[PDB]
């Protein structure tokens, strides 16, 4: 019935290839269908406002912000499942510190089994065809992994305190910039890349 | 004319010459070059003629084969010099317990750079262009060394006691095998790695 | 651009050595002390943009007279 | 005590490791590498901070401090030098004499050293401008 949305770590192998084949096939999908179209809604090319100038088309700084991303992932999960995606988009949990990048999405090259060749993981990057370039993410912040006197983290922190927030809007702020954090450490200073509003659309890990 | 150190022991300023001089060393299409290089140990076979007729160009199983195998290396060391490096390539010792993979090689990205820009490790791997296959590596944890000793690793009593032999025949024997493990250790089951005759002269793993 | 430098360098070299001939310590400068003190970029500046260990521990001025360092 | 010397002086062999560290030395991806070193000079500059809007020349020239810079300038590539092997430190060209001819060494565009027997260009005639546009040689 419905899908559902696990951790990417908790992925299994067999979950992860029909992951790893279904998003690589729907980078293929020319269709605007296809993940290429899906990543112009979030920026650039924009086209937001319609005749009027372009701005980039997402609302952020806005309370409405939480709900304009969360349609965004929809989107894309219903693009996997006519990639026939096995289930729902998975998350990668930033909250809890990690010791290491989640495979699927860090490992440049996934490695098949039974001597599968290795081969770039889709979900590693995508490429932006509007701008002939290829994304690309930098860590600038490697210690963000693992970074804690105990359970809380400060994006824990963070959060815990948006999350005692019965208002709706005061929560917003306190979480959306919670939300930027990940952002600005997987693009780091690439031009292209998470930490770029219009270019963060293509990396997968926007997805996760 | 030129110095070999161990991989440890290669400082940053040192090995950061090796990392531009191997991706110098990529980049050069001249036969002198790296993809053209690599052939020379096996696939593809030159080795008889460039005729049809052919076989790996190694000599293995054979007194030759170590022979071959360091003119090989200094073929490689005279690249970089052309590139630029300022040492000789160093060696990855092997006989010493292995607490982890040498970070040189390890790193699939070398960030550091007074540019800090990311690009991918050169030493890392590289790939074959014939067969448009990429280099693999299945590396089984088992490396890391335990023994009862600790010190008389299974590749320290094995080139041990081929170093305790007068005669060469009997050394290079002896002398191969130890040699063959490290080929099987980073290769693994892969098709396209260390562990193939043909595909295992990509890796860079092999020089060093 | 270097070769002129190390002529100049030279040169100066030579003033230093006159200097221990006047009596006046040839690494020890009386003047502009404020300025030989601040380290100089990018010699400060170290990794990744300065590789060069000596130059970075040496990029105060103050440091730099004995050239035999 | 490596030595620096008349370039005059230089024997064929310290010209052939001066070439050749230079060239090398030309060629390396570093920031060790010469184009990033010549950056510290002056273009790109550097000074306030290697990625800054506005940007000034690293000259502490004009200042005391100017003969201490440079001297660190030159061991800077010295060591650079020394790095691709160069066997001496870097010669030093005595304007003060009066020079009918330019040095040969940094005077000839080709150099055709007798061991390799090949033919280069001397990488001391000139370098390229890679970040300025101006693929031109030093002219
Ligand atoms: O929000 Cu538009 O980027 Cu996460
Ligand atoms: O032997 Cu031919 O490769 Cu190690
Ligand atoms: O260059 Cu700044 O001094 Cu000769």
């Amino acid at each position: 019935e419905n899908l559902v949305r696990k951790s990417v770590e908790h992925l299994t192998q067999e979950e992860t290839l029909d992951l790893q084949a279904a998003l690589r096939e729907l980078q293929m999908d020319s269709s605007s269908i296809g993940f290429q179209k899906i990543a112009a809604a979030h920026g650039a090319p924009a086209s937001c406002v319609h005749k009027d100038t372009s701005i980039a088309c997402c609302i952020h700084g806005m309370p409405t912000f939480p709900h304009w991303h969360r349609a965004y992932v929809v989107h894309m999960e219903r693009a996997l499942q006519t990639k026939r995606r096995t289930s729902g988009l998975p998350y990668w949990d930033w909250t809890e510190p990690i010791t290491q990048l989640p495979s699927l999405a860090a490992d440049p090259v996934y490695i098949d089994s039974q001597g599968g060749k290795a081969h770039t993981n889709y979900w590693y990057r995508g490429n932006i065809d509007f701008l002939d370039k290829k994304t690309n993410r930098a860590v600038d912040d490697r210690l963000f992994e693992k970074v804690k006197p105990g359970q809380h983290t400060h994006l824990m922190e963070s959060v815990l305190d948006a999350l005692e927030q019965d208002e709706f809007c005061k929560f917003e702020i306190q979480f959306e910039l919670a939300h930027n954090a990940i952002h600005y450490l997987v693009g780091g200073k690439h031009d292209y890349s998470m930490a770029n509003l219009e270019y963060t659309a293509y990396d997968p890990i926007f997805f996760l | 004319n030129k110095v070999r150190h161990d991989l440890s022991t290669l400082s940053e300023r040192d090995i950061g010459s090796l990392k531009y001089a191997l991706s110098s060393l990529q980049a050069d299409t001249s036969a002198d070059g790296f993809a053209a290089i690599a052939s020379f140990h096996g696939l593809p076979a030159k080795c008889n003629d460039s005729h049809n007729n052919e076989v790996a160009c190694c000599i293995h199983g054979m007194p030759t084969f170590p022979h071959w195998h360091r003119l090989y290396t200094l073929q490689f060391e005279q690249a970089l010099r052309r590139h630029g490096s300022s040492v000789a390539v160093p060696y990855w010792d092997w006989t010493k317990p292995i607490h982890n993979i040498p970070h040189l090689f390890t790193d699939k990205e070398y960030y550091d750079v007074w540019r800090n820009k990311v690009m991918p490790n050169p030493f890392a791997r590289g790939y074959v262009p014939s067969h448009d296959t990429y280099t693999v590596r299945d590396v089984q944890e088992g490396l890391f060394h335990l023994t009862s000793t600790g010190e008389h690793s299974a590749l320290l009593n094995q080139a041990l006691l081929a170093l305790e032999q007068h005669d060469y025949c009997d050394f290079a024997v002896q002398f191969e095998v130890m040699h063959n493990t490290i080929h099987y250790l980073v290769g693994g089951p892969q098709v396209y790695s260390l562990s193939s005759l043909h595909y295992a002269s990509y890796d860079p793993i092999f020089f060093i | 651009f270097y070769i002129h430098h190390s002529q100049t360098d030279r040169i100066w070299a030579i003033w230093q050595s006159l200097q221990r001939f006047r009596g006046l310590s040839g690494s020890e400068a009386n003047c502009a002390v404020n300025l030989m003190k601040t380290p100089l970029k990018p010699f400060s500046f170290g990794a990744p943009y300065n590789l060069n260990d000596h130059t970075h521990d040496f990029s105060k001025p103050e440091d730099t007279f004995d050239y035999q360092k | 005590v490596m030595i620096r010397k008349d370039i005059t002086q230089l024997d064929k062999r310290q010209q052939l490791s001066l070439v050749k560290a230079l060239e090398s030395m030309k060629a390396d991806h570093s920031s060790d590498g010469f184009q990033a070193i010549a950056s510290f000079h002056a273009l790109p500059p550097l000074c306030p901070s290697p990625a800054a809007s506005k940007r000034f020349a690293c000259c502490v020239h004009g200042m005391a401090t100017f003969p201490q810079w440079h001297r660190l300038y030159t061991v800077q590539f010295q060591d650079s030098l020394r790095k691709h092997g160069a066997v001496v430190g870097l010669p030093y060209w005595d304007w003060t004499l009066p020079r009918s001819e330019l040095p040969e060494l940094l005077t000839v565009s080709t150099i055709h050293d007798p061991e390799t027997g090949r033919d280069i260009p001397n990488p001391f005639i000139g370098s390229k401008i890679e970040f300025e546009g101006e693929n031109v040689h030093t002219k």
